[PDB]
């Protein structure tokens, strides 16, 4: 019956800048409201206890505040230790489930890089088990948004492709994208050009690479 | 003070695992206990809950009438024992404290300490090692410009696998990605690395795949076509 909804989804934030994450209930929750700091890997870690206590061990750059239904964490300005996800959590004593906000996402903002970009054909190996995978690799680009779509034949593929991005790079504050497309082996020499087309707004256009079967 | 976290595996749909967790430091019996969970791309989600004195429970409704939280004030021990499991109960478990009061203002609604987190996966998939397919850098790559290559480690389970390049000596500009769970219920990932165009003159590249569940070693050398 108690909803948090955070934002922003994302916060990006120079190191040194100051932010602010923003997380409202769908009803008065009083001063019972939480904040955690979450980073891949590790437990959840108490940052804020009841709206504005600041749990022990936790730097002054970290501040709670608000009431009611409206509640910011604030950063008074970004460490690289910082990078995380943030959750907000509500409880009360009955009925006695907590609630969760959906997380924000604080991530160091850099300048623009534009993804360096290439396709792999399905190895000779992999063909002679049936199945051909084509990857296509986005290196070293920021923001985080991107768009891979694949073209078989000028055809526009839909439902056969997954793709995975690197969390954000520790020395240049990059992410990385694969997508890899998957057809059966008949499928795959059922056709000749295969492409992939990247849309980034570091790329003056969208770059699409190719080749013959 | 520590909440010390054991149990979690890897089992089939509508299967049992048992998650347990020592109290250290502080008085167990005083506090109630919670188990929270996140799932792969989604938010912290709530469990369950037992009172300090084990008198009183509660349930999320994606839980209820199949897990079964308990507490052990003799042995000040708590438990989620996970029954008809499903693959969307797939997640990292986490058991948590109450927060303190402290003479009125503070509250017992947060949870101030958390286990290190432990992961149970549902799946129908059996034990399955990797292949390990190269990707070779392109005819096109030439000096002066950025060549990139890999691994692509297909169709295995369950996680993880782990790789490195050149038995560790090579660091710099490897992205290793996240799996992707394939329709087939197995795993996939690319290991890549780029590299200047003009080392591919000189500089063997080998991806080393290990996947310890199915006891899988693959050393991949990775060469111009």
């Amino acid at each position: 019956e108690i909803v948090l909804t955070q934002s922003p989804a994302t916060l990006s934030l120079s190191p040194g800048e100051r932010g602010t994450l923003s997380c409202r209930a769908s009803q008065s929750v009083g001063t019972y409201l939480a904040w955690y700091q979450h980073k891949p890997g590790q437990a959840p870690r108490p940052l804020i206890y009841d709206a504005s206590r600041r749990a022990t061990g936790i730097p002054a750059r970290f501040s709670g505040s608000g009431s009611g239904t409206d509640f910011t964490l604030t950063i008074s300005g970004l460490e690289p230790e910082d990078v995380a996800v943030y959750y907000c959590q509500h409880r009360d004593s009955w009925p006695p489930g907590a609630t969760f906000g959906g997380g924000t996402k604080v991530e160091i903002k850099r300048t623009v890089a534009a993804p360096s970009v290439f396709i792999f054909p399905p190895s000779d190996e992999q063909l002679k088990s049936g199945t051909a995978s084509v990857v296509c690799l986005l290196n070293n680009f920021y923001p985080r948004e991107a768009k891979v779509q694949w073209k078989v034949d000028n055809a526009l593929q839909s439902g056969n492709s997954q793709e995975s991005v690197t969390e954000q790079d520790s020395k240049d504050s990059t992410y990385s994208l694969s997508s890899t497309l998957t057809l059966s082996k008949a499928d795959y020499e059922k056709h000749k050009v295969y492409a992939c087309e990247v849309t980034h707004q570091g790329l003056s256009s969208p770059v699409t690479k190719s080749f013959n079967r | 003070a520590q909440l010390v976290e054991s149990g979690g595996g890897v089992v089939q749909p509508g299967r049992s695992l048992t998650l347990s967790c020592a109290a250290s430091g502080f008085t167990f019996s005083s506090h109630g206990m919670h188990w929270v969970r996140q799932a792969p791309g989604k938010g912290l989600e709530w469990v369950a809950v037992i009172a300090s004195h084990g008198n009183v429970n509660y349930y999320a409704d994606s839980v209820k009438g199949r897990f079964t939280i308990s507490r052990d004030n003799s042995k000040n021990t708590l438990s989620l024992q996970m029954d008809s499991l499903r693959a969307e109960d797939t997640a990292v478990y986490y058991c948590a404290k109450e927060s303190d009061s402290c003479g009125g203002d503070c509250s017992r609604f947060a949870f101030d300490v958390w286990g290190h987190g432990t992961m149970v996966t549902v799946s129908s998939a059996s034990t399955k090692g990797p292949s390990v397919f190269p990707l070779a850098p392109s005819s096109k790559s030439t000096s002066g410009g950025t060549a990139a290559l890999g691994c692509l480690v297909k169709d295995y389970f369950p996680e993880p696998v782990t790789v490195s390049w050149n038995s560790g000596a090579l660091t710099s500009g490897v992205h290793t990605f996240p799996a992707v769970l394939q329709s087939s219920g197995l795993y996939s990932l690319s290991s890549v690395v780029t590299v200047p165009s003009s080392s591919l003159g000189t500089q063997t590249y080998i991806c080393n795949v290990n996947h310890k569940p199915s006891n899988t070693k693959v050393d991949k050398r990775v060469e111009p076509k």
